């Protein structure tokens, strides 16, 4: 049959192996790829300086042990194999509080390809944190990134690209942010030095512009109004002092 | 007796890491809900709760065993020991299970191999609003779920007959919106991954406007009102005019700010700061009249004399129309 | 499943009596044990209960002080003892055990006891 | 202590006919009002167990309807055997039971 | 009880108890007083609240859990929790309204013909709040009720204990939050027809004033209570208040109007109506306190 | 406004368990956080919290200790939110006396014995603890037996009584309104003809 | 940095090495950079936070943990972890202070004679900060501290590694949000003296409208300072503003 045949291969493939050792242990770095796929940006607080966003975050990498022949299909399986296998350890720089979604299972996906590619997915809901210049608030564009590197493994070790390059990023031109709008989004690749070694870093980036229209009509409609009403204690002549004054005052107070 | 040995026969030679069908057919999941509550709908961050039962039903040839009782009825301590879809919300902010006492789960298999894995959940979904039209509005905002892992060539979702189930609608959570209907819905999205089967429940619902006439139709109409009143105060009496002109304006600010608070910092006009926006005009006209009318007196009294019986019959007129052609025209739609 | 009596008591007003309710089916630690009162041509009326796992007794205030009921578990076997008689509890009494919605499902057969000189 | 009262104290009525016996509560007695009947020179029968539950063993013509304080108990198709009392009695509490009704046949 | 939520909160000993054939032995202890980690190698019961939010179980320090197997076979299974319930609130009469907090128990996944449920003691004495055990600010615990029913799932028959908590909401605090306020708001309006009528800014500033008070107190009181959709008793008291301070003014703008041309009219109407507002403002006091308190 | 205060403690207990003794080595012997999973710690638990953790950072911060004639130390480092019904009758010029219920959950006082380890210094640190609000006047330890459905149960309790520093509300609540009371006194110095005035002095006071 | 809760949060790559005699090996490599999962399965040390509130080791999408043994068994173990920490505050020259906020590590359970601590480097430069690396928007990050001393409590004396991190306040937040409002207030008091005095209600409404102001700005700019029992420098200002401005209105009601 077909069940027993994807047993046994999934038996063997997983006997006698290593999770503590990554592919090529030895030998060259292992090149993982990338895709997110984003849900939703769910709350960019200007008060807590930073955002939340929902993803499909998607690696792909290729071990050698994990390559089997006899079927020809790709084989999907449950999630709790990831747990037995070796994934990389990749951490995002600048979030605060991360966490992968668990209804109803744990929201991650273990895929193992004929030729010993592994594509391992999750859906992680990440609140990054992105320092921004008010200086210009609210007439003003926000750039902040989302830092995905290698924890454990250096330069030397692993070795991340985005899966396509250009369109490894999905999903960015449907959200609708209430208050902003995403007007572009870059990818960029690059290494960074701390104290114990190099590793590397993909940077996720969307420049976000604020809208206008709620400033306008919650604060700079009511400010012109009340600059207007200040204007109208001209037209009271000088004998009512009361009158011009009460308006004043309660127009600065305002 | 004999319940332990079944279990402990079906569980030998048994891969959970694998679906059934594994290399031969796709799975068919029969899904059913039942909605317990649908909790509070709140615009701010774009979503809303809600809490099921979620049942599953699938077949499994591998447990499939040979006796005089027909059903196995468990726990939920062999739910984590036989193939279990991985069936994720796609439209979820947070969503977690019950574990109180126990893992609210429950699985029962049959004589045949049918497994039945039911569950409690408790979701907080998201769904964008289209907030216009706002307070006199209706969403229809979803929830939807497939595998995760599984593509439509592994796995495909199948709504029953009675797929899902409210409850009485009264104990739910629902203060400013009322529920109206549902609808159920399957479709296949492209992923990075693959063609994943997805199934998606609309909840129909409809906001209330008890809250908000009694939070800002009735305070801003009340402000309208009493910034009349001014008309019929004789045009000597400067201070209390110009008293009556301001706090009114003041009002209207502070309603209008504490009415803008409700719903979130989106950028379009709704139908209740048109309102409020009319009423502020209105108010302000008020003042405006009154200043022009101060500036006339001094230059002709005859002119200024029928200004004050123009207005007494111009602005109710003009607000009573404003009323009837927005709540028409607001009711219509 | 079955409650078995004594016979009935002829006893002289102001001595003790001693009614026991022998159980067969069952184990009396799982539920609870009554005892009622019925006289002749009126409505039942209920003495105490005891809890027989823990030895918890409760009686009805027309009861307290009068009756005591007391449980032996290694026969299955529920006593209530009456310590002074007087001349106008002259009823059949009954003994009884919890069932599932807190009702008395399985009833004895009823003792009668009498006193006169 | 939770009196129950029960309605009427003496009643006759024929054969295949249906019939209603009622039991009301000074307090609050959820649905553990109990329905027994009881022959002439025997032990009670539990008949009701709970507001509307049937026992093991009785007929499909007793059916009992309750609520908070207000409860029922009524017989359908009665028989020549039915000639006996029927208690109620409320266990929300310690047990007390009603003062008894006697159909009776005419 | 959060009240702006429809929930509460309640923290409980939840004690178990059923019996297992399987557990039985024979040892010089009859009754083996055993760890938290024992009841996870043996079946328990899946008990569920039906309506619970999101309730915790204690694991500090260790699991707080509790299970003591007796010689017979008998299991004593103690669980302390924290459950977040659901109490649906009809909130008609705010804040002189009374509620009964249900929470619902019963078993996942164990139908009626497999695992039933029953109270311990006598029902009217299983679930027990203890003296000092009071975390209410706003309500007043008046005691308990409980019932057991069956409920006709999906998936079969359910039994279902319910526990009703009677609540009883205390004035105290709305009293001098809206209630006082409104009605010195009011008086301070109608203490406006004592001036001249020669002073007309003075008389003026304070019916505008009061008018002000009650839109922010409306305002303010309406920001407590969730978002309901219809009108409660403070909403009416607080609409009447209203419906006093301006028609206050408005008595101030037709005596003010009269001035001038008709100056006995206004006269009049500033003398008659320096009574009769006090006195429709006590009766209406007089009626909606009888119908709310005697409610 | 949620009736409770937060406290972080080192917790520590000691007991002897006959099992974990050895005589081979002489010196005391500090394992591994881990192996507490392994050995019995008393299911102790705080009657009054309402949500509570041991800190988990860098690793759970737990410590066990064995001695060689069988003494058990073990401590643990906890956060715990405990429930404290305020009095506030006279607030702000009040003071509080809440707790920290110790209790036992499975055993019973025939089976488990709870005492301050000194009696009297049992509790460290009290002193040196500073409060933006409140001051630590007092405290007590004490020992009990409490009585449920399911047993009689050991128990100890620490209770602290907390002042309520005054000059904050003086300065912040009870210095303002004396002054809108003084300001509102300005309406008797301006000449009963100016009308206008006292009326909005007074009005706007009262608003205040 | 959270004044009202009297915290800060501080996000770090925590280093600690040391020497264990028993990892010692002999192969191709000469350092194994091992996984997350190795390092639970040998002995690392519980060094916890003294001054932690709710700290967070993130495990997302692995546990952010790294092992690097070398061939001659020294050890290398780094973490990525968030922590929220204590920083008693004094605040008598709001917003004109300058703090010095701690964060005290050390072993728990491990005393002097058993684990010691130490920089790994000099101690100027050890604790590294990065230079994009504030997320401070109301204080300026001056430089750090570190100090070593030895503490005792009720289970023996244990080795502490203390940080001291200087920030200084920035104003120019205050300035704008009360600074600027109780000078114009005192400023638009002063206003009323060049009135006419034949217009009484209208100097009435300016001192009493002033002072109310004033009682606004000082509950304001109180409700963001935490409950501390002394006055601050804030304080000071807006009492002798208040000051200034009843004057004001006091002194038009002599006029
Ligand atoms: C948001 O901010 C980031 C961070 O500054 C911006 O990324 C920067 O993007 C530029 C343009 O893509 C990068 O520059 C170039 O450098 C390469 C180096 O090989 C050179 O070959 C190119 O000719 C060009 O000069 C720059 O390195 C990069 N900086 C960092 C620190 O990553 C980004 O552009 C901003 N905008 C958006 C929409 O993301
Ligand atoms: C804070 O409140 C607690 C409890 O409300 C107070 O503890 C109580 O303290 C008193 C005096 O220390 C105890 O009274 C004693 O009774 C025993 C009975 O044997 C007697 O032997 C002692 O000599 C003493 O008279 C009382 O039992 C105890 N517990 C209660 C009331 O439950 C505490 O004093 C308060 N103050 C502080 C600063 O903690
Ligand atoms: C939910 O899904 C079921 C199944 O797809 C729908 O049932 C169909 O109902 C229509 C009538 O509206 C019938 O003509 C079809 O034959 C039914 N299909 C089956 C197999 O049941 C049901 O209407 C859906 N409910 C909604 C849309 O809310
Ligand atoms: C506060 C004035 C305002 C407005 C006035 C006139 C025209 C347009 C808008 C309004 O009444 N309500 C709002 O929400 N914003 C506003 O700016
Ligand atoms: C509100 C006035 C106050 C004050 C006024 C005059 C003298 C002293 C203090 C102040 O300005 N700031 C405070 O915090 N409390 C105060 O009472
Ligand atoms: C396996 O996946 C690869 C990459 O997506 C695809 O090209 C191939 O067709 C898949 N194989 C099968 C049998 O679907
Ligand atoms: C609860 O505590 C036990 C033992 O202390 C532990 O095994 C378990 O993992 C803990 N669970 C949680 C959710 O902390
Ligand atoms: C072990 O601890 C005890 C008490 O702290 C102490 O008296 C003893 O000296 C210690 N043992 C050694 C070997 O130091």
């Amino acid at each position: 049959s077909n069940m027993s045949l994807v047993k046994e291969t999934v038996d063997r493939l997983l006997k006698g192996y290593d999770i503590r050792l990554r592919p090529d242990f030895g030998g060259p770095p292992v090149a993982v790829g990338m895709n997110i796929d984003i849900a939703s940006i769910d709350m960019v607080s200007e008060v807590n300086m930073d955002y939340t966003l929902t993803m499909y975050f998607q690696q792909a990498w290729r071990d050698k042990r994990l390559s089997y022949n006899v079927i020809p299909l790709n084989l999907t399986l449950d999630n709790r194999v990831a747990d037995q296998l070796w994934v990389p350890d990749t951490y995002f720089l600048n979030d605060k509080k991360s966490f992968v979604h668990g209804v109803t299972v744990k929201n991650r996906m273990i895929r193992l390809h004929p030729d010993g590619t592994v594509l391992y997915g999750l859906r992680i809901t990440t609140t990054a944190a992105c320092m921004m210049d008010l200086r210009r608030y609210p007439l003003d564009e926000q750039n902040c990134t989302l830092e995905i590197e290698s924890y454990g493994y250096t330069t030397d070790d692993i070795e991340f690209y985005w899966r396509g390059d250009d369109n490894a990023v999905t999903g960015v031109t449907k959200i609708e942010l209430p208050q902003f709008s995403i007007v572009d989004y870059k990818l960029i690749t690059k290494k960074v030095v701390f104290s114990t070694g190099s590793y590397p870093r993909l940077s996720l980036s969307f420049k976000l512009k604020r809208n206008i229209g709620y400033f306008i009509l919650q604060t700079y409609m009511p400010s012109i109004l009340i600059t207007i009403l200040s204007w109208v204690s001209f037209w009271i002549n000088y004998d009512a002092s009361a009158a011009r004054v009460a308006l004043g005052i309660t127009t600065v107070l305002t | 007796g004999d319940v332990t040995v079944i279990l402990n026969n079906l569980l030998e030679g048994y891969d959970n890491k694998l679906r059934p069908d594994i290399g031969v057919k796709p799975t068919l999941i029969h899904t059913d809900m039942y909605v317990n509550s649908i909790g509070p709908v709140n615009a701010i961050n774009m979503e809303y709760t809600i809490d099921i039962f979620f049942a599953q039903t699938w077949y499994d040839r591998r447990l499939k065993f040979n006796s005089t009782i027909k059903v196995l009825r468990l726990n939920s301590n062999m739910v984590g020991k036989i193939w279990i879809p991985d069936t994720f919300f796609r439209n979820s902010k947070k969503a977690d299970a019950h574990w109180i006492t126990t893992p609210n789960r429950m699985l029962r298999i049959w004589n045949d191999g049918r497994v039945l894995y039911t569950l409690r959940l408790t979701i907080d979904a998201e769904c964008q609003l289209q907030l216009h039209n706002f307070p006199m509005d209706e969403h229809s905002c979803p929830l939807e779920f497939s595998s995760y892992g599984y593509p439509r060539e592994e796995i495909v979702y199948q709504w029953k007959r009675s797929s899902v189930e409210v409850g009485d609608t009264r104990s739910w959570r629902l203060y400013q919106f009322s529920f109206v209907g549902l609808r159920n819905t399957t479709e296949v999205v492209k992923t990075t991954s693959g063609d994943y089967v997805v199934m998606s429940v609309y909840f129909d619902l409809s906001r209330r406007m008890g809250y908000f006439t009694i939070q800002t139709y009735i305070p801003c109409t009340l402000i309208v009102v009493l910034s009349w009143v001014s008309f019929w105060i004789n045009k000597d009496a400067v201070p209390a005019r110009t008293s009556l002109g301001i706090t009114t304006v003041l009002t209207m600010t502070t309603l209008s700010t504490i009415a803008r608070k409700s719903l979130p910092k989106v950028s379009y006009v709704t139908a209740m700061d048109l309102f409020v926006s009319v009423c502020f005009i209105f108010v302000f006209s008020a003042l405006v009249e009154y200043g022009t009318l101060h500036y006339f007196v001094s230059s002709q009294p005859a002119r200024a004399a029928k200004m004050d019986s123009y207005a007494r019959i111009f602005f109710p007129t003009a607000f009573c129309l404003f009323n009837l052609v927005y709540w028409v025209s607001y009711l219509y739609l | 499943v079955q409650l078995q009596q004594s016979g009935a008591e002829l006893v002289k007003p102001g001595a003790s009596v001693k009614l026991s309710c022998t159980a067969s089916g069952f184990n009396i630690k799982d539920t609870y044990m009554y005892w009622v009162k019925q006289r002749p041509e009126q409505g039942l009326e209920w003495i105490g209960r005891i809890d027989p796992a823990n030895g918890d007794t409760k009686y009805d205030p027309k009861f307290q002080g009068k009756a005591t009921i007391t449980t032996d578990t290694f026969s299955n076997t529920a006593y209530l003892q009456l310590s002074s008689l007087t001349s106008e509890d002259t009823a059949v009494y009954y003994c009884a055990r919890k069932g599932l919605r807190w009702a008395m499902d399985y009833w004895g057969q009823g003792t009668s006891v009498t006193v006169s000189t | 202590n939770i009196v129950m009262t029960q309605s009427p104290k003496s009643m006759s009525m024929s054969v295949g006919e249906r019939v209603t016996l009622s039991c009301k509560a000074s307090e609050y007695v959820g649905t553990y009002v109990s329905w027994y009947q009881q022959k002439p020179e025997q032990s009670p029968k539990l008949l009701i167990y709970g507001a509307s539950n049937r026992y093991t063993g009785v007929p499909d013509r007793f059916t009992g309807s309750g609520s908070a304080t207000d409860f029922t108990l009524t017989i359908g198709s009665v028989q020549a055997e039915d000639l006996a009392d029927y208690h109620c009695g409320q266990s929300y509490s310690y047990p007390t039971f009603g003062a008894g009704t006697k159909l009776e046949l005419k | 009880v959060s009240d702006h939520d429809m929930e509460y909160t309640i923290d409980v000993f939840f004690r178990q108890s059923w019996k297992d054939e399987r557990l039985k032995f024979k040892g010089p202890m009859t009754v083996l007083r055993l760890n938290n980690l024992m009841a996870s190698k043996i079946w328990t019961p899946d008990t569920f609240f039906h309506n619970g939010k999101k309730s915790v179980a204690h694991n500090m320090t260790m699991p707080n859990k509790l299970l003591r197997i007796t010689e017979d076979g008998t299991l004593l299974y103690t669980m302390r929790l924290t459950v977040r319930a659901e109490c649906p609130m009809h909130l008609e009469d705010f804040p002189m309204d009374a509620h009964a907090c249900p929470l619902k128990f019963g078993s996942y996944a164990y139908t009626r013909a497999e695992v039933v449920y029953e109270w311990t003691r006598e029902p009217a004495r299983s679930v027990v709040v203890a003296e000092d055990g009071s975390r209410l600010n706003q309500y007043d615990l008046l005691g308990q009720t409980v019932d057991s029913g069956i409920v006709q799932s999906s998936t079969g028959e359910y039994v279902v204990m319910t526990t009703h908590f009677h609540l009883k909401r205390k004035i105290g605090y709305f009293v001098i939050q809206t209630y006082l306020p409104c009605i010195m708001t009011v008086i301070l309006s109608q203490v406006s027809f004592w001036l001249n009528r020669e002073s007309v800014p003075a008389r003026t500033v304070f019916g505008v004033t009061t008018v002000l008070t009650m839109t922010t107190l409306s305002i303010s009181a309406r920001n407590s209570l969730p978002k309901v959709a219809y009108a409660t008793a403070m909403d009416w008291f607080i609409a009447v208040c209203y419906a006093f301070v301006f028609s206050a003014l408005i008595e101030f703008a037709t005596v003010n109007y009269f001035t001038k041309s008709q100056p006995a009219r206004a006269a009049k109407i500033d003398r008659l109506s320096r009574i009769a507002f006090p006195l429709l403002f006590g009766i209406f006091n007089l009626v909606y306190w009888a119908t709310y308190l005697n409610r």
